[PDB]
């Protein structure tokens, strides 16, 4: 009901001061390197990612106003895609490279240290490459987030008030990119540009749990993962 | 489940 | 590439002339169901299917400007979406089921037929309400149908064509929402509640592709050779 | 090769 009386701007605001930090990895450049020994680093990263992204979640707009029961359903839904855009967004100035922490930064190479990891690697290269190539900005790469959170796991009422949630944070990215100047053609084309990434960044959060079904897992990821 | 300790606290 | 020349009712007019037919299924066996039966009509439909998707798609405006393994490429991605947004589209108007065919009507209990079709079953029903709520319109399906064609594979590779011309969907969803009636603020709100329903159809096709890939391991019914091909694509 | 190929180009 906050979320309803938002101007675009506080909206924006909003996002912006809910941002988590960038976590650092315990990665040791002296350090030898295996397949477990990567997975292992990334796992204790997504981890301790994963209760700063929960928290995060509370500070979404019209997250809270949800039953604890649909909380745990969409962050179930879209963890690795969330985890996913902002390994994406964080590595945009790095071309060839994913920034999974800023002590820990990685091109094709030692993605295929892990079985078809590999895959997922090329499709977040190209992903950021994406990003990098239409200029996305910070106050569009926050609604983007809260798009996923809020989408994923929707059509698995409170349903409804998601989809208005849905509906403010849309009106926010038109007038983000009515303010830097785009005509009304252009906001139209670049907001369907950036939702069709969210297609994307589906396939490559799907594609991952296959791979990962075909590791070391931290309670908590246990927890999420049966549940896909 | 621990996601629920989280969200709940 | 003349796609781009179209105006916003020529695409629209193409896109409608392209249209594959509607197919029927085989009248044997019918029901009830068993597992074996189920998956034997469903993979001879959507093997039918295929050959019409693929005279459909060297029609969608800007498809064939693009290399023939680039054709083949967007096509191995998106084939499943495709007959899946089709299945959805033509379920609308029969709330609370599913029309593979004019005389194949299923409803979830035959769902738990081979599981877990079950989920994806839900899923399905779920993207038709959604579209029966929103009043999807023809010219609107057909605009989407495009863009899953184009969108899908194209971040798995000119990637400025295929781009080029999804801004040109783009522009022709908005002129027939506009043409509707619809605000400026209805229109850019409703284009992106169709938008992120795509992203759902992709989460569908994934689970789909991993059903379809343990059918092809438990070896329940043989799978045709175009199927294995479009199937394999995605191992 | 492939069939896709094949229903691609006729
Ligand atoms: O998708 S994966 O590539 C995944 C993506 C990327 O690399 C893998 C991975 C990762 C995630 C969790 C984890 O326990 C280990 C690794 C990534 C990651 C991304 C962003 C971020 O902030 C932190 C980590 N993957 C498949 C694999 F197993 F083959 F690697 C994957 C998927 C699910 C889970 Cl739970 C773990 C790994
Ligand atoms: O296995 S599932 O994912 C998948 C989806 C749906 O059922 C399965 C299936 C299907 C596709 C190919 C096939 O060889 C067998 C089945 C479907 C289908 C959808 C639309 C259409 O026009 C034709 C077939 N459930």
């Amino acid at each position: 009901s906050l979320a309803l009386s938002l101007t675009a701007d506080q909206m924006v605001s909003a996002l912006l001061d809910a941002e988590p930090p960038i976590l650092y990895s315990e990665y040791d450049p002296t350090r030898p390197f295996s397949e477990a020994s990567m997975m292992g680093l990334l796992t204790n990263l997504a981890d301790r990612e994963l209760v700063h992204m929960i928290n995060w979640a509370k500070r979404v707009p019209g997250f809270v106003d949800l039953t604890l029961h649909d909380q745990v359903h969409l962050l179930e839904c879209a963890w690795l895609e969330i985890l996913m855009i902002g390994l994406v967004w964080r590595s945009m100035e790095h071309p060839g490279k994913l920034l999974f922490a800023p002590n820990l930064l990685l091109d094709r190479n030692q993605g295929k240290c892990v079985e078809g990891m590999v895959e997922i690697f090329d499709m977040l290269l190209a992903t950021s490459s994406r990003f990098r190539m239409m200029n996305l900005q910070g106050e569009e790469f926050v609604c983007l987030k809260s798009i996923i959170l809020l989408n994923s796991g929707v059509y698995t009422e409170e349903k409804d008030h998601i989809h208005r949630v849905l509906d403010k944070i849309t009106d926010t990215l038109i007038h983000l990119m009515a303010k830097a100047g785009l005509t009304l053609q252009q906001q139209h084309q670049r907001l369907a540009q950036l939702l069709l990434i969210l297609s994307h960044i589906r396939h490559m959060s799907n594609k991952g749990m296959e791979h990962l079904y075909s590791v070391p897992l931290s309670d908590l990821l246990l927890e999420m993962l049966d549940a896909h | 489940k621990i996601l629920h300790r989280l969200l709940q606290d």
